[PDB]
RNA sequence: GUACACACCGCCCGUCACACCAUGGGAGUGGGUUGCAAAAGAAGUAGGUAGCUUAACCUUCGGGAGGGCGCUUACCACUUUG
RNA sequence: AAUUGAAGAGUUUGAUCAUGGCUCAGAUUGAACGCUGGCGGCAGGCCUAACACAUGCAAGUCGAACGGUAACAGGAAGAAGCUUGCUUCUUUGCUGACGAGUGGCGGACGGGUGAGUAAUGUCUGGGAAACUGCCUGAUGGAGGGGGAUAACUACUGGAAACGGUAGCUAAUACCGCAUAACGUCGCAAGACCAAAGAGGGCUCUUGCCAUCGGAUGUGCCCAGAUGGGAUUAGCUAGUAGGUGGGGUAACGGCUCACCUAGGCGACGAUCCCUAGCUGGUCUGAGAGGAUGACCAGCCACACUGGAACUGAGACACGGUCCAGACUCCUACGGGAGGCAGCAGUGGGGAAUAUUGCACAAUGGGCGCAAGCCUGAUGCAGCCAUGCCGCGUGUAUGAAGAAGCCCUUCGGGUUGUAAAGUACUUUCAGCGGGGAGGAAGGGAGUAAAGUUAAUACCUUUGCUCAUUGACGUUACCCGCAGAAGAAGCACCGGCUAACUCCGUGCCAGCAGCCGCGGUAAUACGGAGGGUGCAAGCGUUAAUCGGAAUUACUGGGCGUAAAGCGCACGCAGGCGGUUUGUUAAGUCAGAUGUGAAAUCCCCGGGCUCAACCUGGGAACUGCAUCUGAUACUGGCAAGCUUGA
């Protein structure tokens, strides 16, 4: 980078990348647990996983890691599938 | 944001300004939303140097449009 | 009202989808003769009611597929 | 940007006096007006329709001392202006400050009037105008500068103007050396010798 | 009647020969572009997890959760072959 | 008021009329070249190599987020040569500030280019399933904690670029927890989600979080329109549709699994070639034709190919990663770079400018502000590249002078032309005056508002200094003197303008027809003339003339042209009456049709070019409301066509 602000921006974007990826990975891990429980066919396990996931997706949306619509989609999709599992 | 500012037209050494409402990002003489008046800095005596549509300007200020320093001074001198 | 088009069904082979031919009478730009022009639209038919040769009314809607942004309103005439 | 050559040759080619001299003496005494200029001038060749049209346009240009580009622009303006194009064209040429100064009698010739205008001796509505092509509106007042009032040429020109027929559309006061352009001259006011239709046709060629 | 008009001692056709010019074919030859069938797999992103490692949370204080790195798979640019 | 609009000619023949091609007169240009060249105003200026690029500059800013203190500029304190009261020398972020660093915001704008793209583009008109920093309206919140880390310090690896290890530290950096509803998920019950402080003197200002609005920007969908080629006719398996899952801000084959076999195409699919699109521009009486430089809108691209990350926004010109070709540095291990920003260089080319000045104005980023940054922009330089204006004198002047050219030697012509005489001084030159572009901002000053407060802050008047790159400004005035200022093409016909001499089918000219072989208005020179004029010619290029692709507006017995004949699908077209419909059509209204441009009426630069106010126009598209003759649809007929 030729310009000073660009050099600083590259450092900050890399720091942001690492921070975001960690949170993004964690959120996906919790979402995967819900889907695994649905695949297992245990509604109670699915609901427990869902309850752990819900605060994470909501908070990450608030942090701006994801959009609120995406958080809403995850909750809506999972709720429907868990209800079908019943 | 939306702003009211002077687009510089006219000829060299004889500036004539159109008062326009524009997205601030756009070039000075580029895309604008609406023309609300004009300012002629070198207007002759017996000729109207400044004309402004205050109702349209007020409407835009109500919608959150900012005003450039020069346009604000022009509004003051008009009223 | 709601903007609608009326056309003849030309294909009903697709499941829940029909191809409708809309005829427009247009004056030729140079020659000035009024010429029939055809526009074919893929239309959604939920109940697979329509059949080839039927006259139907269709309305524009959100995209339902790659080629479908129109839905059946009514079957005006059966084949 | 001005013709600086011999004046009488132009009149000889046209075959009519273009008033390119003061008129203190007859043109016939000064030159052989009848004969065209040059070695073969005595011979009178037959003139084509194009030739007739060209000669009429050149005559009008030579009278007012306008070059082709400016004259073409006058034609275009006259055609754009409402009414008779040919009449409009003559009106534009008459409206020139140069012509008005000569017609008011401040200048002996249009060329003399030109020098007066160019040399900032002329005021229009109390402002100095040094542009020969400047168009004088009705009710405009054209006056010599106070400094230039003392010039001998201007006094001589006024005397010559008395000998000439007085323009109806111009009101001029001698001694005061001011004049008013009352109205744009009518076609009737101008000479019937000029055939403006030939010029209009020529520019449609 | 005529395709003649310094007017039938008119006009005018084609092969052949010579020169020159554009162009078709031509064993093929060399480039450009491109189809198809495959090969390939940098970086990145996503999925998975031999191993390694870990500030913030939890903890019975051992650890756990989660994360990172590494590895692996998918996609794909270069490139390669017919 | 927005109009006013339309020319032909030459050339086939012994001659004619017709047909028909070719050629010319016009207008225009980002032009180039040749000859020539005074000034000014305004505008324009790599059309080729999207070739390669030396050097400088084109993006920062904020100390009112933070730890700080590398500077410097003080202060204080303490020591000092001891100005004996300053000076010197230290210490102290102590302060004005402020390097480097963290953090915020900007860097997605502004600027360039037209390579790609024949549609994931553009234009016009509709539309639904969206998001949207800064700005703005409303209603609330803003509690209480934690773990880090850069800078820094020590050490350490590299030639360099760039690092590594350990220790320490802050925040409006980061993460829990509490709070949780006009928010999200849910049929509901329920469940779940945030925040940040800082500054001025308890108060004020500003910032932070949530939700809902507005505004702006952006994504997406549909219809019509938008080059050429059929000696390209078939094309397509995520293909076309469905179901479900995933994905997106959002609808969607967007993706995937499964199911069905579709979908597109002679109303030209597919393939090939070419091309950024538009407002407009040039031409034209118009209808058309041609074009898309400058200016403005949209799109695309940023060494080439590819990829994501950060972010409200990018798959990012002066960011990141990878690969490649190039250039470069190297200690040979490894590094670095991207002017289609501005200026400039080399190269290519018929051809296209200065490595300028200033942020004074307008506008943009950051900032409470002051201000800082801004090759945007304003200006200046260069160039007759164009447009426009102006000058290069002007009256008098027969001697009709010389000299030239022609001549029947009488003369004629150059030519009032020149001299001579009398005047004028624009512009150029020299000198002296002198606007406007400046708004604001900064100090004070008063009042009001605010508040515990005549504080601070804000607002509004008031007062005082002050801000112009252009710039030796525009403009004005004075001075001296005709002084300092004319060329280019053409003269056989078309086509305005004629002779002499030289040359003798040569040398040469030439747009066409043609000219030149000894009396050439056609070559070359001269005299004279014609047309233009600071230009004039030539070449290239577009439209015109060309009614010569003919919609307006042509033809086909013999000039080019009726298929050898016929049947017939698609298509085009169709007798007469009534009713109905209202699609075409017609009328009105509404929305839209960016601004600029063009046109009309005005205004401003001494005029003009140029600039500018308002209108008209934008012939279109959509919708709504009407009319119903004609055409179409539908229904019922009728008899004349069949
Ligand atoms: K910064
Ligand atoms: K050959
Ligand atoms: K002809
Ligand atoms: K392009
Ligand atoms: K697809
Ligand atoms: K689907
Ligand atoms: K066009
Ligand atoms: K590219
Ligand atoms: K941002
Ligand atoms: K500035
Ligand atoms: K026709
Ligand atoms: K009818
Ligand atoms: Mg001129
Ligand atoms: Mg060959
Ligand atoms: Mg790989
Ligand atoms: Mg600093
Ligand atoms: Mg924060
Ligand atoms: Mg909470
Ligand atoms: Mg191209
Ligand atoms: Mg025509
Ligand atoms: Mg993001
Ligand atoms: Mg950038
Ligand atoms: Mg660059
Ligand atoms: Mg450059
Ligand atoms: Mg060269
Ligand atoms: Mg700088
Ligand atoms: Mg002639
Ligand atoms: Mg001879
Ligand atoms: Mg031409
Ligand atoms: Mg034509
Ligand atoms: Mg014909
Ligand atoms: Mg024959
Ligand atoms: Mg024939
Ligand atoms: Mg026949
Ligand atoms: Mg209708
Ligand atoms: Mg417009
Ligand atoms: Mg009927």
């Amino acid at each position: 980078a030729n310009i000073k602000s660009a050099k600083k921006r590259a450092i900050q974007s890399e720091k942001a990348r690492k921070h975001n990826a960690s949170r993004r990975s964690m959120m996906r891990t919790f979402i995967k647990k819900v889907y695994a429980a649905i695949e297992a066919g245990d509604k109670a396990a699915a609901q427990k996983a869902f309850n752990e996931m819900q605060p994470i997706v909501d908070r990450q949306a608030a942090k701006g890691l994801i959009h609120k619509n995406k958080a809403a989609r995850h909750k809506a999709n999972l709720t429907a599938q868990i209800n079908k599992l019943a | 944001m939306v702003t009211i500012r002077l687009a510089r037209h006219g000829a060299k050494k004889r500036p004539f300004y159109q008062v326009v409402v524009a997205d601030s990002r756009n070039a000075r003489n580029g895309r604008f939303i609406e023309r609300v008046g004009f300012f002629n800095p070198i207007a002759s005596e017996k000729e109207e140097g400044t004309r402004l549509d205050l109702d349209r300007i007020a409407h835009w200020v109500g919608q959150g449009a900012t005003i450039s320093d020069r346009v604000a001074a022009l509004i003051k001198e008009v009223n | 009202k709601i903007r609608t088009l009326q056309g003849r069904v030309v294909s009903d082979k697709m499941e829940k989808s029909i191809v409708v031919a809309i005829e427009r009478f247009v004056k030729h730009p140079i020659y000035g003769k009024f010429i029939k022009r055809t526009t074919k639209l893929h239309v959604h038919d939920e109940n697979n009611e329509c059949g080839i040769g039927d006259v139907v009314e269709i309305r524009e809607c959100r995209p339902l597929s790659k080629t479908k942004s129109w839905t059946l309103v009514r079957v005006v005439e059966k084949a | 940007a001005r013709y600086l050559g011999p004046k009488l040759k132009l009149s000889r080619r046209e075959g009519t006096d273009l008033f390119l001299k003061s008129g203190v003496r007859a043109i016939d005494t000064k030159c052989k007006i009848e004969q065209a200029p040059g070695q073969h001038g005595a011979r009178k060749p037959r003139l084509s329709d194009y030739g007739v049209q060209l000669r009429e346009k050149q005559k009008v240009r030579r009278i007012y001392g306008v070059l082709e580009r400016q004259f073409r622009n006058y034609y275009k303006e006259a055609a754009r202006l409402k009414g008779n194009t040919g009449e409009n064209l003559l009106a534009l040429l008459e409206g020139r400050l140069d012509n008005v100064v000569y017609r008011m009698g401040f200048g002996a010739t249009r060329a003399e009037a030109r020098q007066l205008v160019s040399h900032k001796a002329i005021m229009v509505n109390g402002r100095v105008v040094n542009i020969a092509s400047y168009q004088v509106s009705p009710n405009d007042v054209v006056s010599i500068r106070e400094k230039a009032k003392k010039q001998s040429r201007v006094k001589a020109a006024l005397e010559l103007a008395e000998q000439r027929e007085k323009p109806t559309w111009l009101e001029v006061d001698a001694g005061k050396m001011e004049g008013t352009f009352k109205r744009k001259p009518e076609r009737s006011d101008l000479s019937a010798d000029i055939n403006e239709h030939l010029i209009v046709e020529l520019y449609s060629k």
